[PDB]
RNA sequence: GGCUCAAACUAGGAGCCGAAGCUGCGGAUUUGAAACUUGUUUUCAAGUGGUAGGGGAGCGUUGUGUAAGCCUGUGAAGGU
RNA sequence: UGAAAUAGAACCUGAAACCGUGUGCGUACAAGCAGUAGGAGCCUCAAUUUAUUGGGGUGACUGCGUACCUUUUGUAUAAU
């Protein structure tokens, strides 16, 4: 059993109890969302590919928490230009629990 | 009437003066605004 | 445990105690003496000197068997250097570093 | 109020030096030689975050091909395909398939080449 | 989800046999170079080997169009002065016919330490019987 | 490398690759516009490569006051 | 003896350059600003009902990649 969902610009292929990192959600903590645009569900030898998406499957996750990652240091240099100019980054993430696929 | 530590100029009151040659982040580093090297550039240099 | 003799201040470069040090590391106390009585080098009665004391202190200080000891770890290390001017021909003088060395014997079972 | 550097000059060059543990010889012990070689890093990063999801796609392009050669079909008439029968699966997850599921794949072949 | 790599002691490399009669030279050494690398799997990863091991026979019955036999130059430098030698195609096939196909597919193949190792899993024999009966190799037409 | 009914050329066609371009997702920021309205809130639109150079906002350091305070041998400064 | 002796007289603290010793990993078929983005293997701490993750060290192998300042129309420049 596993299927592909979308989230935060990208595609994830997903299984159930699984810990994912995606794009941050406008979702508060412990909450559940449900994906009903999954691309793909194979849940053995039988593959329901979507059209693009495969109506009536259904990923349920759960929100765990919403975090910042590792720090980037972005630098940037011109040489012989007297240029210089760095700054930090933390990108955010939300993890999600994969709690249930429906095929 | 308030204490010793909390007084305060008032907004637009102070202004914080350029200091030429300290670093690229600065925006005066190196020459420090007078542009490359003629006769403007050097010390003791006027407009006459 | 490991007994420690220290030969600060010997009138002789590191560089040159070092090839000694390397060839006595990890020996046998009698083996290491064998190499330091018959080594050609400066370096040796250095080295000889300090690893004696270390033997001293280990059968002394703290009562150890010195058949069974060995050079647990040595290391020679750099001394403070005596600054003398060289005169050259023109006039001009080159700096001349005298060098000294610190040498340190630890042996253990 | 004279003001000393030294604390501060410290402090200043240990973060240079501690961001070049590491590096070959100079460029990890001595501050004028780590710090170009932090700049450089720096450079080089920045360059690669651009320059890494040119790569990935390469090589998922690179497995997706194979898996469909192995089913008979060219990546540039599998794809063609896929955008024919509106299947919205990337190439990250396509490739991830090709790899790790050989019979999936061979579905995904098998729409793309009824869609041609 | 992540992008894997082959993981180089989960790799198998398996052996095949390309009958190189009458095959074009060039035509025939893309094949070879692409199997050797590894292109044709789906694990493909650029920096590990998953190739396959390559037994070619008839080596020296590769053929090459136009008058390529006679026109095709192969040099080489000496390292001392004035020392740049050049061979034919039809004469290097008389002395060392494996040589032919051997450069072909170098200059097919990456030009650093995993292209060497890549290489080394190509098997030239002039004439119809190689050796490797122990490996069981599999008749690969290529 | 190598290529000859091409892996060349000519004339057409269909696919695909391909950039920091465009789109998607998240975040920041400049200006302007609307409203609890000196960040109080949300939005929207257009922007955000940069030398000389102009403009804006800050960080740290020594010293004075705040401070006969507060911290500190149950460990200051400095070092790592 | 002393609170303290890597406070022992070259004596408070004791940085860096520089030079040793020890441990772990890498390295004797491979060409270049020595990094970076990936990435196998090994080593080591922790969890975990037990070789899987997480942290740390190393980095086989692949892609990309000609220091910095100054001065210039223009510098990897074999210009300073
Ligand atoms: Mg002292």
């Amino acid at each position: 059993m596993y299927a592909v969902i979308k989230t935060g610009g990208k595609q994830h292929r997903v299984v159930v109890d699984e810990l994912l990192k995606v794009e941050l959600l406008k979702a508060e903590q412990g909450e559940t969302i449900t994906f009903n645009d999954v691309l793909m569900v194979v849940d053995g030898e039988t593959v329901k590919i979507g059209q693009p998406v495969v109506d009536g499957a259904s990923v349920e996750v759960e929100v765990i928490e919403h975090g910042r990652g590792e720090k980037i240091r972005i630098v940037k240099h011109n040489r012989r230009k007297h240029y210089h100019k760095e700054q930090g980054h933390r990108q955010w993430y939300t993890l999600l629990k994969i709690k249930a696929i429906n095929a | 009437g308030l204490r010793l530590n909390e007084l305060s100029p008032g907004v637009g009151a102070k202004k914080t003066a350029q200091r030429r040659g300290r670093g690229i982040g600065s925006g005066l580093g190196k020459t420090g605004g007078r542009g490359v090297k003629g006769q403007k550039s050097r010390s003791g240099s006027s407009i006459r | 445990m490991e007994v420690t003799a220290k030969l600060r201040g010997a009138a002789i470069s590191a560089q040159k105690v070092r090839l000694v040090a390397d060839e006595v590391r990890g020996k046998s106390i009698e083996r290491a003496l064998d190499i330091l009585t018959y080594s050609n080098k400066k370096g040796a009665v250095f080295v000889k000197k300090c690893l004696n004391s270390a033997i001293a202190n280990a059968e002394h200080n703290h009562g150890l068997d010195i058949d069974g000891l060995k050079v647990a770890t040595i290391y020679v290390d750099e001394g403070i250097t005596l600054k003398r001017i060289l005169p050259r021909a023109k006039g001009r003088a080159d700096r001349i570093s005298k060098r000294t060395c610190h040498i340190t014997i630890k042996v253990g079972e | 109020a004279r003001v000393k550097r030294g604390v501060q000059a410290n402090r200043r060059h240990k973060k240079i030096l501690k961001r070049a543990k590491g590096y070959y010889g100079a460029r990890s012990r001595v501050y004028r030689v780590a710090v170009q070689a932090v700049t450089k890093a720096g450079q080089y990063a920045y360059r690669d975050r651009r320059n890494k999801k040119r790569t990935f796609r390469r090589l998922w392009i690179a497995r997706i091909n194979a898996g469909a050669r192995l089913n008979g079909l060219s990546y540039s008439r599998f794809i063609n395909g896929m955008k024919k029968a509106n299947i919205t699966i990337d190439r990250r997850v396509l490739a991830d398939i090709a790899m790790h599921d050989a019979a999936t794949f061979g579905a995904l072949v098998e729409k793309a080449k009824a869609e041609l | 989800m992540k992008t894997l790599s082959a993981k180089p002691a989960e790799v198998t490399h398996d052996w095949f046999v390309v009958d190189a009669d009458g095959k074009t030279l060039g035509r025939l050494a893309t094949q070879i170079a692409s199997r050797l690398r590894g292109k044709h799997k789906t694990n493909y990863t650029p920096h590990v080997d998953t190739g396959d091991f390559i037994v070619v026979i008839n080596a020296e019955k590769i053929a090459v169009t136009g008058k390529k036999a006679q026109d095709k130059k192969y040099y080489r430098h000496s390292g001392y002065p004035g020392g740049i030698k050049e061979t034919n195609f039809t004469k290097l096939i008389a002395h060392k016919p494996e040589d032919v196909l051997h450069k072909a597919v170098k200059g097919m193949l990456p030009k650093g330490p995993l292209g060497y190792a890549m290489i080394k899993k190509l098997k030239l024999y002039a004439g119809t019987d190689h050796p490797h009966e122990a490996q069981q190799p599999k008749e690969l037409d290529i």
